[PDB]
């Protein structure tokens, strides 16, 4: 049957055609190992490794030297917060973070306070932004890693990366941010952010899943234990047989989306104003989680009073969306949204391939459902009645 | 919707009221098409005709009434 | 959400609504929370020989939820009051083949079925 | 000397062709946009040189989406819920 | 130019035609995340993830709730090797090994001894095989894990893993094999030859690079502590974005490898047996590394004396093969070879694909250029004059 | 009803056909070489249900062979040293 | 073993052989172990003025210990004895374009020279 | 190096010295080919000379002499 519209690129993108096309001839002819010195299947291999390499540097402003490829971005924020606090253990124990952090951060630090670690997990502000004074007070003595994220991947809310950088660089602590949902979509500048470690997730930018990358600085030298042991490869931060035809495909999508920036940006811009704006004046009680001043426009979470996100999802039955999602949610707690608000959220994602009319279409649709499952609500039914459910004793 | 769909195709690919979408007109000199416009404007009544205008038919179609009569020889 | 039947009951709802509260042969049983993400009304009327002889419900909660309620807003009438009493959370989430995580769903259902009833039964002592 | 304008003309008209034959919506819809936009933005460069990285670019391209256009109708799939009304 | 021909298959292998086929869909329109449950592009791509898991169970005889997907063999080793010791730290220290493991097993267990386990590198004969009655006495109160490998990556000799696991189960001590060379080649099942963990690597058998998976048996259990955190996909195992394009070609491998193992086999062999005897009988001091009554004919090292090795990768100038290779030797050293001569190996790789006609150009470039080498070699010249090499004072 | 030996033996030289344009050297001699082996190997099967299903999988076979056939033309590369001499 | 200057002295090889080390003119220079990979034995032919007019080799090396030694085979031709003393491993390196972990090839054929001449001048005190 | 490169290819195809190749004799009847071994041999006839034999014209290739006779007819 037909099938529906991707309206969900913060959980994944498609390829771009210009991606699959660098990648192929990897998958068909030039199957060499990147490891194998002695013969040209291997030198085509590292050639092509290392043209990739030069590609995600260069969207970053970063030296080819200074990354570091990786199956996910997962795996480099295991790396950049576990390699770093291992490595400086012997003076420093203290990690910080934000309590609206992606999983793989999160969890990496609950693993490292189960190793001894002590991690302060700041709170954010109603916008979803952290409070940069409360940042600058919760640096220790022996403080070693700070991680606060680019863009967020449920409410789109951007940190104030360049400014952290400042402060994290005038007490020489290092600054890692996970950049998966910014990279080729708003402009990074490792320099002018001051940026010390970068995670990379080669499939929220429109390249192959199962690669990414991690920036390291190199000057001021960043130190960091590495993780996965064996033979060496990737200047011994991340042993194994570097996957040249997901590497070729990572650094193609980068080039690309150094040259689409400013055009998608412009362009997703204009769909996003349209969804939130048409959605707004058609339906009463809608609000946007996070304050649309520090918002990447393609990543659009809002919550729809007195309906439960799940049957919103299962209404729209011909547009693939998210609830509660990690690319009752916890950054939803975060930013202090009600729990039932909570539990009345849709992330609606706009990206590169997004048509005017897939928003207008599920705009049409979530108006329509939105009234349909509101009239099957028994709170809906109670306001209009009059009744205040902030009075109800439930259970 | 006789064949002067063919006016409405150039109406809307050149944004020009149908009132001034005169049978005289050029598409450049009249109605301030560019080249690209015009490359898209052969291709739309390739689309709306089921019809194929190769380069040495596509370079004479300039005026709206060329466009017409080329539509009208081929079913 | 995903499920056939259980879709079935918001593509094609029935029972939806509402009876009247203040009618000594209407019991309405109000189960959940909103901070919970599941809120079931369910209402039941009953005839004089003590017959469910309607029945209405509006939820709050995701597709397996509505499809629970609206199930049992279904199975309820034309069984008696002791009947309704017997439904079970298990027959409603085998009907609906309801994974374990969403069986909650047809135990809120069932709670729903007996504070109905116990709302009505409460209105005939007098 | 090759024309650089009839070059740019025959490659606007070869890539739009070519790229309304993609089988899967999104990426039809966005390289006719993408190429009409591109075009566009670049009509009024005057630099022989920057005229000829960028007719190389677009000749690149067009390779890209022939190929890429194969493989999608040698792995095609349904079509899209707006695709029929 | 014209391409030189592959006969390095250990150190990866193309993809088959079969594989990329079975991948391309899920690089083209099922794009989805399998972790997306909302939605028809998640639901498809989590089909495809489950089914890629049940192809993989089948090849090795295992239920798929034991499978979980990985990077590579070197992540499943790590996995294994760091996940069990970690779990078990409470009561058990000890692990054994062997010297001729891959390198990531072997910097695995040198990470541990760093944590303050310890570990025995238990030595092979100079057949390459371990002695069975050794790794039994070797076996302590706390050992916790016993790792060894099926098939080596640079001689091809095959461990004796049912007699291994007989004594490991026997004494409730965990065994894992690394089975990346093994995979698809020779037959593994996991409950005949009593294997707790597996690592398998996609690329090592017609598979893409960047996948992997390890095998964790769940009756009796083996418990295993996660190393990548994050948001507990893969049973809590893996945590990251399952990569449904490179586990369906994993899966796809494992198919047809199972399919093609009996044919592929014998005509391996065949191949196999041509190549060395062909060599054998036409230069004198040529020397097969590895006992050839254990071991799998697709991966051949030969040593030819008074010629250094890469050399004559050198004037193979139109073959592409590998010396001294993890897919001066550590592993030519365990087996007892004298230093020269593990300067002198070569690696020759037989696999799926090669051609008769290829063994036979390869067997030809090699005769002529050792010749052509042992012409200039001052050692050829020295022993040519009748002098023991073994009299001189060197430096 | 369909006869099993017509399927077999025009897909037998459909498969030898389609295998033969492989431009790439190891695929091309394989797939040859294992559709021959593989049809030989089961020449003697006698039950139709089996006879089916490996008619059924040769079908399937066919198609993969056409699709990679086809990408191996537009991503090909150049010989290898014995396909000279 | 890729760069082309190296590979240049094995395709096409130039002066391989051995001289007579009995020979109160040849100097012959035999360095490295075989158990380094790496052993070179270059002779020189020294004519009666000093100026050394012949040369050969035999290497047992990587291709670039073969091009390293081969390389200072063919310079210590038409040169005197002292002017040979002179040519530096950092020559060689240069000439073929040798990356860092190869630097100790042309170390050792330096070693060769230096070796060669040393033979050589021991020969001449009577 | 006549055409009778036909009869080098048929023993070749059927392990059949050239002595035994006979004009008169049957691929399957007389030389013991199954139909693979026929199917295969065909296409050996195409591939040396460069010609393509459909399916009809095949089924009638079933002796050395009209292998041979079909060459001659197709250049
Ligand atoms: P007409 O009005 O007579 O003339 C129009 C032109 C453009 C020819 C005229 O204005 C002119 O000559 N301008 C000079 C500058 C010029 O030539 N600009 C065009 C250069 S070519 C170009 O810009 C191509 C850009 C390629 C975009 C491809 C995007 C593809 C995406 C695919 C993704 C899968
Ligand atoms: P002829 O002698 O009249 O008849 C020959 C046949 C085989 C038709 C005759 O013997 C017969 O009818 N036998 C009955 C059994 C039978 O039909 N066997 C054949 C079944 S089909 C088969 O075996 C196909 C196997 C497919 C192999 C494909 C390998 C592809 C690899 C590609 C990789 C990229
Ligand atoms: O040129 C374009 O933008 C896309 N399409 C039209 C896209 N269609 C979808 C379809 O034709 O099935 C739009 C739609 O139906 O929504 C051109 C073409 O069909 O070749
Ligand atoms: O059928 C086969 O086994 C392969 N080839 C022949 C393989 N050739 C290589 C070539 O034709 O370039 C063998 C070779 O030259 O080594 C058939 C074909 O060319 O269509
Ligand atoms: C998707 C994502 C990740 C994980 O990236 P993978 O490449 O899927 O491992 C990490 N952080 C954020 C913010 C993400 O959106
Ligand atoms: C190749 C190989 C590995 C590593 O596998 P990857 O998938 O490349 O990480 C591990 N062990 C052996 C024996 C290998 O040959």
């Amino acid at each position: 049957s037909l099938r529906p519209l991707y309206m969900d690129v913060q959980a994944t993108t498609p390829l771009d055609p210009r991606v699959l096309d660098a990648m192929l001839p990897y998958l068909i002819n030039y199957y060499g190992n990147p490891h194998s010195r002695t013969h040209a299947y291997g030198w085509e291999s590292e050639a092509a490794m290392e043209r990739a390499r030069q590609q995600v540097a260069s969207l970053i402003g970063a030296d080819p030297r200074e990354i570091i490829f990786t199956s996910g971005a997962t795996e480099s924020n295991n790396i950049a917060i576990k390699g770093v606090a291992r490595f400086y253990r012997s003076r420093k124990k203290h990690l910080i973070t934000t309590q609206t952090e992606h999983k793989c951060v999160l969890d990496s630090c609950r693993s490292l306070e189960a190793e001894g670690f002590q991690v302060t997990y700041l709170p954010v502000q109603k916008s979803g932004i952290i409070d940069l004074k409360e940042l600058e007070a919760a640096i220790q003595p022996d403080t070693s890693l700070v991680s606060v994220m680019t863009v967020n991947n449920e409410i789109g809310v951007k940190q104030p990366i360049a400014e952290i950088g400042r402060i994290c660089s005038s007490r020489k602590v290092y600054f890692h941010t996970d950049a998966a949902q910014a990279v080729g979509k708003i402009p990074l500048d490792v320099n002018d952010m001051k940026i010390d470690l970068m995670s990379i997730s080669g499939h929220k930018i429109y390249g192959p899943k199962g690669v990414g990358a991690i920036y390291i600085r190199r000057r001021p030298r960043v130190r960091v234990e590495a993780l996965q042991s064996g033979g060496g490869q990737e200047r011994g931060m991340r042993s194994g047989t570097v996957p040249t035809p997901l590497v070729v495909g990572l650094g193609a999508a980068c080039e690309v989306a150094q040259q689409e920036m400013e055009y998608d940006h412009k362009r997703i811009s204009k769909l996003s104003e349209r969804l939130i704006q048409n959605i707004m004046k058609s339906l009463p009680d809608v609000v946007m989680n996070g304050d649309p001043k520090h918002h990447y426009p393609g990543c659009i979470n809002l919550s729809f009073a007195y309906v439960e996100g799940e049957s919103l999802l299962m209404a729209l039955k011909d547009v693939a969306l998210s609830s509660g999602s990690a690319c009752p949610s916890y950054v939803l707690r975060a930013i202090g949204t009600d729990e039932d608000l909570a539990h009345s959220s849709i992330r609606f994602g706009i990206g590169r391939f997004t048509t005017e009319e897939e928003v207008d279409y599920t705009v049409e649709k979530c108006i329509q459902h939105v009234k349909r499952l509101r009239e099957m609500s028994p709170l809906w039914e109670m306001v209009q009645d009059g009744i205040d459910l902030k009075s109800i004793k439930w259970t | 919707t006789i064949e002067e769909r063919v006016k409405k195709i150039i109406g809307e690919q050149l944004g020009v009221k149908q009132e001034e979408v005169t049978n005289n007109a050029s598409f450049v000199e009249d109605l301030g098409a560019d080249s690209l416009d015009t490359v898209e404007l052969v291709m739309a009544l390739e689309e709306e005709f089921d019809t194929e205008i190769p380069d040495e038919e596509a370079e004479k179609i300039t005026t709206v009434q060329a466009a017409i009569d080329y539509i009208n020889g081929h079913q | 959400a995903y499920h056939k039947k259980v879709v079935d009951h918001y593509e094609n709802p029935r029972n939806v609504g509402s009876l009247d509260k203040t009618s000594k042969n209407v019991g309405t049983g109000l189960v959940g929370a909103p901070a919970c993400g599941d809120v079931m009304k369910l209402q039941i009327q009953v005839d004089e020989k003590g017959k469910i002889v309607d029945a209405r419900f509006k939820t709050f909660g995701c597709g397996s939820a509505i499809a629970s309620s609206s199930l049992a807003t279904e199975w309820v009438k034309g069984k008696t009051v002791e009947e309704a009493l017997t439904i079970k959370n298990t027959d409603i989430a085998k009907e609906l083949c309801l994974p374990p995580v969403k069986l909650h769903c047809s135990i809120l259902a069932e709670d729903a079925i007996k504070a109905a009833l116990a709302d009505y039964k409460l209105k005939q002592e007098p | 000397a090759a024309s650089s304008r009839a070059q740019v003309l025959a490659l606007y008209r070869a890539m739009l062709r070519e790229s309304k034959r993609f089988s899967a919506y999104n990426y039809r819809t966005y390289a006719v946009r993408r190429i009409r936009d591109a075009f566009r933005e670049n009509k009024n460069v005057k630099d022989p040189v920057e005229i000829q990285t960028l007719v190389n670019k677009a000749k690149r391209d067009l390779g890209v989406i022939r190929r890429q256009v194969h493989i999608g109708q040698l792995y095609s799939t349904d079509k899209l819920i707006i695709e029929n009304r």
